[PDB]
């Protein structure tokens, strides 16, 4: 009644709804999981909404940034929001960089991102960011750290994450059993077999084409690296050959 | 111009000249060196007379302020910081090197603030173009953990030193007493032909009364 | 913008409705007075009473003075009433500085009216809603007197009344108003006025107050009358 | 306390004939009196049938050739068309008095073929000025050379006259004026580059000089 | 820079009355006197004066800015100013101007009002081009006869005095003074202030 | 019309802005208590997710959660209400006390850091392109005469001092509670004290809530003469004491 | 984006203001009285619960070293406007170095109130402000209102039934009372208007004593008074 | 003026005389020696004592975790396992970016002693300029060192103990008050270890 | 900013088979005391490209960081191994910030050399970078190599061996006269320390210690720093 129409206005009831419409709207956008294991972390994206789409290059359309080249980055939600959040980083490590000459810590940089994020989401001019971004990171020995911001400006740490389309699948299927003990490489049989599972839009042929991949672990020596296809196809195929029996 | 300042038993003195000079000649002959910061805090410099009587209302009116905003005692690190931070600002060019006496919840203290903006905490010390001589005879007699008379005695000594020997100071000498709870101050402490009606010519005259 | 008041903005038959309000704000206030005479100007105005524990002493409510030879009272709002005069007086102390010389009374109500009229185009704020009868004493025009409102529209009188039944005091003003007056004969014309305009038929000494500003032996000056004062003038205007 | 004006010396000729222009330069980038290298070009190609030379510091001639080239490039985009000569030396007077005071420490030679197919030759100044020409020379052999080029082309003092002059006449003497300087210069080089605009397109040669 | 239009302004104190005196000289390039009428005093308030001397356009822009700031502030407040305030406001205003200042070195002679009836107290001080104020409750002098009224002032004044000796000793001091300043001198003017009447006299100064 | 759109006053004089931003942070659900003793003050609050959109998932590490923060070494906080609020208001307080204490040589006192915080929030409340910030909280320190002090201020920007708050839902039933166990204190050792302090903030905690407070489930920190600094008890003692307190 | 969001209404009114002089006549009261040689500014805060301290909320300040100042409104707006008023008085006693007269802080107040009414984005103070003073020109008691208006009273009331409390006032009051009898009849007035039972650290008093420093009067002081 | 720092195992030395605290405390296992400009280097040292208050105060987590006469005073280490104590690189360099942004007029010369978990005992030198290095055997600053600096060569050894450090330092400081004219009054040495940090004065 | 202080004394960089070598020594003299006598004066932007000194020492470093930071942002939107930026465009950059300094009359006291491979089709070490943590060489054509040099004024070119400060003389003669074109490693290392020993006998701000570094196929090396036979 009148109480959605502003960010900046409270309902009677205490709630901003123009945040839960930025929610809304982020829960049916592309689904992004990311998660830790021995060696690192592996992020996963799935842009199953393309797959109208026959004209893009296979594997052009990529949603995973990195920053320092040993902090993964993520999204799911507005491309162009974002791609800005995703240049506040860079710019917010370049200044802790010329600042103290030393790459900035992950849990600093996350709040800051926080802090940008809810920075919007307090006046009536400026539209709030519709993005829920994952910033993850892994060290042999501090182990991996992954944290999950939102619209809403929250910042929280987890052992293993999804956003969007069929969220809920996804990690009904991830809590399954213990990744904390399995390793990087065989993990993506399991990452494969979700998303042929959870997601109706992907099939044998969409997999290789719509869904981007990468890990921070001990083989990339801890930096950022995407998958090659040498290393996917084989776990793609035996994902697909399990399913189909 | 000389001004001492020393810390005795739970309690800081400063003493000072009472002349001012306007060149090789003596303007007033009972100029007022001391200053009233707060009531437990007080300073006395050297200088430009205009730069430190401004510098010492601005800082005497902002600490009050902030004591009335904050609703706590004053204190003499705060004061320095101010001092410190507005004359660094100038580069230097607000001449007015001060001797800051305090007693604050940390006991008595005494700070030398110096042109440039640097500041240095010390037990006794002295400015002024007597500066040498006074503190000559504080660093010759100076004790630690001194009666409130024999500071006081001392801080003559070394003022009233400084008026013998320097041409630039001159005249009595003022002191103040600094205690965590009230204050003292003794201004004159020590101090060591008529013409015919019509005689001038006139050439014109006008009497307006006033309403 | 959905929360845009339509403040600055042209109404259908050209008024922008926010000086209307004003003026009819203005219309509720206290009854002003002003007269001319041949010994000077006067503006007797009505206090408006709100307990009877207000000091008594000084406290001028509606006449006030924006230097030694002009003074003015106020018809409106007393806050901006307030901020207007310091206005005032800020301008015309910025012309004797400038020139140094006294500033016509002309000068002063042109640049009041002026702040008046960009107060109601440039922005979104609202106007002024406070209504002056500036009158002072210069050598180019000699005694005069104005009258301005919050369209920054002002004019030249003789003799006016404005604020709440202005219509009265006026009609009385035409109708015993004279070319020239000695100055009792003036402040016994406002003195009437008031009584009249307030639907009384006598002042009380405790409800009115008045002034007048003369060119005596060549140095402008004021006079605020105070209660004996009004008192003895009452009692004149009774025997009369 | 610091001077930011070094002269990197050098030389510059320009010389027009009917339907053709001639502009030399040296090779040799030095200091003080020492040599960087012995090869940094002189003369940036503007476009088709238009170039520029200039002497003076390295980087300030750098800059301002291309600065000139995007100013040509985007004209050309949003006009559709190759400025003459005339626009180009225009631009680069108003360029050059753009700093007015703090003045590229730059003398420069524009060397053209107008639409008519008529050599053109605008020598400027380090801060603006600059006048139409049939011969000049910059940098630190103008001096010398100048009044070489004077008797040669305008041939006053002298009245027999000889104004029977051709293309390969022309590339010998500026030959001989270039290899003159090198030989009483020590800043002017030791490999020089010359430059001919024709109706044809332009082309470029080598020559080697001396190395002192 | 205080050569080029020399001046020279005193005060003095006596019993229930004060004095304040000035040379009348407007000079340029020092030593070309230009006028004899540059009057240094300047009423500021019914028992308040100033006393100006130095550059004489600094002069004229002090003073209209005192006249506007203490016109303002008595307006506002519906009555006079005091001796005080405007001191500590003139110091203030030569000190908002500490870099690039006015030229003109001041001094405040006037009444200080003590109510209960009320009491008259001569007040004095005078001021650096920067605002050094310094009380002296005695006599005050300014201007580039500083030494010559000092040596004066110290040894003919009588302490508090009547009226007309003050007047006498004022108008001797002055004369003394400037009799050996030749940038300075031309007449002189010299005002006798008391609560019931002010007296304005010139004197028959060697305007030579 | 839009009468409590904005921060405007409406009729009958009632901003509902205010009470609609102190309700969203009552929505929450999170209750924290601040006890003060003699050269001790005592803060507890509960480890678990706020209300929202978002639920609390098996992959999330529960350490990481906390309503405790601290803006000085020395001065120490509690914040209640939506998270990205909470956080905005934590680095103000820590912009202010580190302001403070590089323009006035010393370390600022959490009574003055409270009322700067209260004029900040006043601000929000006084223009209109500002919306508030629903987050209340708690500070403690101790002041320069070796003392405790403990204030609370909410959205409305209305700091307040107190021997014994709560932050949260059910706080009119809550003074009851503290009420009674500090008469029960007024009828001891530095430490002893200290002691006395954190069981009394525990087992305040667990009648309000009204369950066992699982030690993994609350976080408990304590200033004092002692020590002085704003440390967080561990998990060992804080059940030890819960064990004590059965 | 800056436009008035007070706005005249058809006949006016402001309403607004009516507004928020509405929340102040809803507001604890608050009353202030003028004496012979003397003013005084009181005030009751409500029964505070066990948990609250009364030293850490003040409803009584001061300004300068003989000026104070009560309330009744917001306490935030209260609080803003003290720490102006308090920075008024510093520029003042920094320009003309003495302490600041009654009136002229007032009207700076009062210009800030009108201010705050005028300009666009922001809502008029729900406060009533009520300064007390001694200076040169004798003693001085004020009232500012939302509307940025003052008026010079003799001893007045505002908050929850101001009127009741006007009139009662009025009922027992001289021109030449003594400052005790003042400090009687404000606390008569306040057990009027409270409706109940009154005691320590249920009211709050401020005092300009002659010529000496405003005093908040502790708690047993008038402890002692109210026997 | 006279400053000099040493990197013995295990911890760090750093010693100054007294003459016009010429050691500060940014934090308690931080410590900086400041010579030159006195007004530069105190307004500097509150700039660098303010940033490194709010950098301390950023990077602390969020959950639970680890689960003559000698008159010396020794303090403990608040922060155990210097969870977030900052680094002493980042100060360093967030000093050197400061001299170096104000180099035409910031003239002082400043040395850097602390613990870190990271990088153990470290020795910074910044010079005039925004000039930074680290030194791993020693520092030394002020007109008085130069006539010590062979001295010192001659008899560090790479890995001394507690004792040999003091002494060495003591001496080293002596020599320069005894040679330079302007440096003089007592010696005041702190030493910045793994777990504590203890100060003391000679007055010989 | 307003004067050197602290200084470096040379730098030699020359192009050979195989890669570029860039040798410099490790002091850096507080005008005539020589305080430092271990600095790192060769620094790395990224594989295929190091940076030069020879000057004042706040400025390289200052320099420096632009630089790395430079790099990190063009690796942070890096997709194909052809996206990394060359040698050229390092050596323009730096040439427009000199230029820049230079108008606003600030400049650095330094003459930088950047140096390195402008040519991705010899090797694939920058298809996946690693910044943290670290066959036979390849011959690689001149034409693909790259050394530029930048001046106080801005002044900039670049050639196929470059020299700064005193070896600009010494060094940059003993050059001219002797270096041949694709000579083996071996020849340019002692081609190097006869120019290096030449300028430690004549030049008093230099060293023995040496440190010299190779831009190859496999990257940049720094070898391990030794003392000149001399």
């Amino acid at each position: 009644a009148g109480y959605d129409l502003s960010v900046s206005t409270f309902s009677p009831d205490g709630r901003l709804y123009q945040v839960e419409y930025i929610y809304k709207s982020i829960n049916n956008n592309n689904t992004a999981l990311c998660l830790e294991c021995k060696d690192g972390i592996i992020c996963c994206c799935i842009n199953s909404n393309m797959d109208k789409n026959k004209m893009i290059k296979k594997n052009s359309y990529n949603r995973i940034y990195h920053v320092n080249n040993n902090i993964i980055i993520t999204y799911s939600g507005f491309d162009g929001d974002a791609r800005n959040i995703i240049d506040r980083a860079r710019s917010e490590a370049n200044t802790y960089y010329y600042n103290f000459h030393t790459n900035i810590p992950l849990h600093i940089l996350v709040n800051r991102i926080s802090l940008y994020i809810h920075a919007y989401t307090l006046y009536w001019h400026m539209r709030p960011f519709a993005a829920s971004i994952i910033i993850s990171s892994f060290n042999e020995k501090d182990k991996g750290d992954i944290y999950c911001i939102e619209p809403n400006g929250a910042c929280y740490k987890y052992s293993g994450i999804v956003i969007g389309k069929n969220k809920e699948m996804f990690k009904t299927e991830i809590e399954k059993k213990d990744y904390k003990d399995i390793n990087v490489r065989d993990a993506i049989e399991d990452i494969y077999k979700f998303i042929l599972t959870s997601d109706d839009h992907m099939n044998k042929n969409n997999l290789q084409n719509l869904v981007n991949f990468s890990w921070i672990c001990k083989e990339s020596s801890y930096e950022f690296q995407n998958i090659h296809e040498e290393i996917l196809t084989p776990a793609l195929n035996k994902a697909v050959e399990y399913i189909e029996k | 111009t000389t001004i001492c300042g020393l810390v005795c038993q739970n309690a800081v003195i400063l003493g000072a000249d009472t002349r001012a000079t306007e060149g090789p000649i003596v303007a007033d002959k009972n100029c007022s060196k001391l200053h009233y910061i707060s009531k437990n805090i007080w300073c006395a410099g050297a200088g430009v007379a205009g730069d430190l009587e401004h510098t010492t209302l601005w800082l005497q009116h902002n600490v009050e302020l902030h004591r009335l905003n904050t609703n706590t005692q004053p204190r003499v690190s705060m004061c320095v910081s101010r001092l410190t931070q507005e004359l660094f600002k100038y580069q230097g060019y607000k001449v007015c090197a001060i001797v800051l006496g305090g007693v604050d919840v940390n006991g008595p203290q005494l700070y030398g603030i110096h042109p440039h903006g640097s500041s240095c905490l010390l037990p006794f010390t002295a400015l002024g173009s007597g500066s040498l001589n006074a503190m000559a005879v504080l660093e010759a007699k100076y004790r630690d953990n001194m009666t409130i008379e024999e500071g006081k005695n001392l801080v003559c000594e070394a003022i009233c030193a400084g008026i013998f020997n320097d041409l630039g100071s001159g005249g009595n000498v003022d002191i103040c007493v600094i205690t965590k709870d009230s204050y003292q101050h003794i201004r004159p402490y020590k101090e060591p032909t008529i013409y015919p009606k019509g005689t001038t010519p006139i050439l014109s005259e006008k009497i307006e009364y006033i309403k | 913008r959905r929360y845009d008041s339509r403040t600055t903005t042209f109404s259908p038959e050209g008024r922008l409705y926010q000086v209307e309000y004003a003026l009819e704000a203005i219309n509720n206030a206290s009854i002003t007075i002003g007269l001319i005479t041949k010994d000077g100007v006067i503006l007797g105005a009505d206090k408006v009473f709100i307990s009877k524990l207000i000091d008594k002493a000084n406290n001028y409510e509606k006449i006030y003075k924006i230097d030694k030879h002009i003074f003015c009272g106020v018809a409106g709002l007393n806050a901006d009433a307030n901020i207007l005069i310091n206005q005032s007086r800020l301008y015309a102390q910025r012309y004797l500085y400038n020139y140094n010389e006294v500033q016509p009374v002309s000068q002063l109500v042109v640049q009041i009216c002026d702040i008046k009229q960009s107060y109601t185009q440039y922005g979104g704020l609202r106007p002024y809603g406070v209504s002056f009868l500036i009158g002072g004493y210069d050598t180019k025009d000699g005694y005069q007197l104005y009258h301005t409102d919050p369209s920054g529209n002002y004019s030249g009188w003789f003799a006016t009344a404005i604020g709440t039944n202005n219509l009265t005091a006026s009609s009385v003003l035409k109708q015993e108003w004279k070319n020239d007056m000695t100055l009792e004969e003036g402040l016994l014309l406002a003195l009437k006025t008031l009584a009249k305009s307030t639907d009384t038929e006598i002042p009380k000494s405790e409800k009115i107050e008045l002034a007048y500003l003369t060119n005596k032996d060549g140095e402008v000056y004021q006079k605020y009358l105070t209660e004996k004062e009004i008192e003895e003038l009452i009692k004149l205007y009774t025997q009369k | 306390r610091w001077y930011p004006y070094i002269d990197n010396g050098g030389t510059v000729i320009g010389l027009t004939g009917k339907d053709y222009v001639i502009l030399a330069a040296d090779t040799r980038l030095s200091l003080s009196y020492s040599i960087y290298t012995r090869f940094c070009p002189k003369i940036s190609k503007l476009t088709d049938k238009c170039i520029i030379g200039s002497s003076g510091m390295q980087s300030d001639i750098k800059t301002l050739h291309s600065l000139l080239q995007k100013k040509i490039q985007l004209f050309v985009l949003e006009h559709s068309h190759y400025p003459d000569i005339h626009v180009i030396a225009r631009l680069l007077c108003v360029i050059l008095y753009s700093r007015r005071f703090f003045p590229y420490y730059a003398f420069n030679i524009l060397a053209g073929v107008d639409e008519n197919n008529k050599g053109v030759l605008y020598n400027y100044d380090s801060v603006g000025s600059y006048c139409e020409a049939t011969h000049s020379c910059v940098g630190s052999g103008s001096q010398l050379i100048l009044p070489i080029l004077d008797n040669r082309v305008e041939q006053k003092n002298q009245l027999i006259k000889n104004t029977n002059f051709n293309l390969g006449d022309d590339i010998n003497f500026v030959k001989d004026a270039i290899t003159s300087a090198t030989e009483r210069d020590i800043y002017t080089g030791d490999k020089t580059l010359i430059y001919v605009i024709d109706k044809m397109g332009i082309n470029v040669n080598t020559l080697d000089l001396k190395q002192d | 820079i205080y050569n080029y239009n020399g001046g020279c302004v005193l005060g003095m104190s006596g019993s229930n009355c004060v004095a304040i005196a000035c040379d009348l000289r407007l000079g340029a390039n020092t030593f070309t006197t230009v006028s004899t009428k540059f009057s240094k005093i300047f009423k500021m308030n019914n028992n308040v004066y100033v006393g100006l001397s130095g550059l004489a356009t600094d002069i004229q822009t002090l003073y209209e800015i005192l006249r506007y700031r203490v016109n303002l502030y008595e307006v506002r407040q519906d009555a006079e100013m005091d001796v005080e305030c405007f001191a500590n406001m003139l110091s203030s205003i030569l000190y908002s101007n500490r870099f690039s200042p006015y030229f003109v070195n001041p001094i405040v002679v006037g009444f200080k009002l003590k109510h209960y009836k009320v009491n008259y107290e001569p007040y004095l001080t005078a001021y650096d081009l920067i605002g050094a104020k310094c009380e002296t409750r005695d006599f005050v002098v300014n201007g580039v006869t500083s030494e010559q009224l000092f040596g004066m002032c110290e040894s003919l004044y009588v302490k508090d005095q009547d009226e007309n000796g003050l007047f006498e000793t004022i108008s001797q001091c002055l004369l003394s003074a400037l009799d050996r300043d030749c940038i300075s001198g031309w007449g002189a003017e010299v005002l006798v202030l008391t609560p019931e009447k002010i007296i304005k006299k010139k004197l028959k100064a060697r305007m030579d | 019309m839009y009468d409590r759109h904005l921060t405007i006053f409406s009729p009958d004089g009632n901003l509902y802005q205010i009470e609609y931003a102190i309700k969203a942070v009552k929505n929450t659900n999170i209750t924290s208590v601040g006890v003060k003793g003699e050269n001790c003050a005592v803060i507890i609050s509960q480890k678990k997710m706020a209300t929202q959109y978002i639920s609390q998932d098996k992959l999330l590490d529960y350490n990481n959660i906390t309503n405790i923060y601290n803006i000085t070494d020395e001065i120490g906080c509690s914040m209640v209400g939506m998270p990205g609020d909470c956080l905005s208001m934590v680095y103000k307080a820590r912009s202010e006390a580190s302001e403070f204490l590089y323009s006035n040589g010393y370390n600022v006192n959490a009574e003055t850091l409270c009322r700067n915080i209260c004029d900040k929030i006043q601000v929000y409340t006084q223009h209109a392109y500002m919306r508030l910030h629903a987050c209340s909280g708690m500070i403690i320190g101790i002041d320069e005469n070796n003392k405790p002090e403990l204030f609370k201020f909410d959205p409305s920007g209305f700091c307040a001092g107190y021997r014994a708050c709560v932050i949260g839902n059910k706080e009119q039933e809550s003074i009851s509670v503290l009420e009674r166990l500090l008469e029960k204190r007024k009828k001891e050792t530095i430490d002893e004290d200290i002691r006395n302090t954190t069981i009394l903030a525990i087992e305040a905690l667990q009648t309000i809530l009204a369950f066992d407070l699982k030690a993994s489930e609350i976080e408990v920190a304590i200033v004092s003469t002692k020590n002085r600094n704003f440390t967080q008890i561990s998990e060992k003692e804080i059940d030890n004491y819960l064990t004590y307190i059965a | 984006y800056s436009f008035s969001l007070t706005t005249f209404s058809p006949t006016g009114k402001l309403v607004q203001i009516e507004y928020a002089l509405n929340r102040v006549s809803s507001s604890s009261p608050a009353l202030g009285i003028r004496a012979k040689n003397g003013v005084i500014i009181a005030t009751e805060k409500k029964s505070p619960n066990e948990l609250i301290e009364e030293n850490s909320i003040f409803k009584i300040q001061q300004i300068s070293e003989h000026i104070g100042i009560v309330y009744a409104g917001m306490p935030g707006d209260f609080r803003v406007l003290l720490k102006r008023a308090r920075k008024e008085a510093i520029r003042y006693s920094l320009q003309y170095g003495s302490e600041i007269l009654v009136k002229e802080l007032v009207k700076i107040i009062a210009s800030i109130v009108q201010e705050f009414t005028q300009t666009g984005g922001v809502r008029p103070f729900g406060l009533s402000l009520l300064i007390c003073g001694v200076d040169v020109y004798g003693y001085h008691l004020y009232q500012i209102d939302p509307s940025g208006c003052y008026f010079n009273w003799m001893a007045t009331c505002v908050g929850k039934d101001y009127q009741n409390n006007m009139s009662f006032l009025e009922k027992r009051y001289n021109k030449d009372i003594e400052i005790e009898d003042a400090i009687h009849t404000a606390i008569l007035t306040l057990k009027e208007s409270y409706e109940g039972v009154l005691n320590e650290k249920n009211i709050e008093i401020g005092v300009a004593y002659d010529n000496k420093p405003f005093k908040i009067l502790t708690q047993n002081e008038i402890k002692d008074y109210l026997i | 003026t006279t400053i000099i720092g040493i990197i013995y195992d295990n911890g760090v030395m750093l010693a100054c005389d007294s003459r016009t605290r010429k050691i500060n405390r940014i934090n308690e296992n931080l410590y900086v020696c400041r010579s030159g400009a006195s007004a530069h280097s105190q307004k500097i040292i509150e700039i660098i004592k303010h940033y490194c208050v709010s950098m301390k105060n950023e990077n602390r987590k969020k959950g639970r975790f680890h689960e003559n006469l000698v008159t010396k005073n020794k303090y403990f280490y608040e922060d155990k396992f210097n969870d977030y104590n900052p680094l002493v690189e980042n100060v360093a360099h967030i000093t050197k970016k400061i001299i170096y942004t104000n180099n035409n007029f910031l003239s002082c010369a400043l040395i850097f002693g602390g613990y870190d978990k990271i990088k153990k005992q470290q020795l910074y030198a910044v010079n005039l300029n925004g000039s930074i290095i680290e030194k791993h055997d020693f520092a030394v600053s002020g007109s008085g060192s130069i006539y010590i600096q062979s001295y010192l060569q001659d008899k560090y050894k790479k890995f001394m103990t507690k004792k040999e450090c003091f002494n060495l330092i003591l001496n080293c400081v002596k020599y320069a008050m005894h040679n330079d004219n302007s440096s003089g009054g007592l010696i005041r040495i702190v030493n910045i270890t793994k777990s504590f940090v203890e100060e003391f004065t000679v007055v010989n | 900013t307003l004067g050197p202080v602290v200084t470096g004394t040379s730098v030699i960089a020359i192009k050979y088979k195989h890669g570029i070598m860039i040798a410099a020594d490790r002091k850096a003299s507080y005008g005539s005391y020589a305080k430092f006598q271990n600095v790192e004066r060769i620094f790395k932007i990224n594989n295929k490209t190091v940076m030069g000194f020879s000057g004042e020492l706040a400025d390289a470093q200052y320099l420096h960081e632009l630089l790395t930071r430079k790099n990190i942002n063009n690796l942070s939107e890096k997709k194909r191994k052809e996206d990394m930026y060359t040698p050229q465009h390092y050596h323009s950059y730096v040439s427009r910030v000199f230029y820049v300094r230079k108008n606003r009359i600030d400049p650095l006291f330094n003459n930088i050399i950047i140096a390195g491979i402008n040519s991705q089709k010899y090797d694939n070490n920058d298809d996946n970078v690693l910044l943290y943590t670290n066959e036979e060489y390849k011959e690689i054509h001149k034409d693909d190599l790259y050394i530029g040099f930048v001046d106080m004024h801005g002044t900039n070119f670049c050639d196929d061996y470059i020299t700064t400060g005193y070896a600009r003389y010494f060094a940059l003669t003993l050059l001219r006269d002797h270096y041949k074109d694709n000579m083996t490693e071996e020849e340019a290392r002692i081609l190097i320390n006869e120019c290096l020993r030449i300028l430690y006998f004549r030049d008093a701000t230099s060293s023995n210690f040496i440190q010299i570094v190779k831009v190859t196929s496999k990257g940049v090396e720094y070898e391990e720093p030794y003392i000149l036979p001399c």
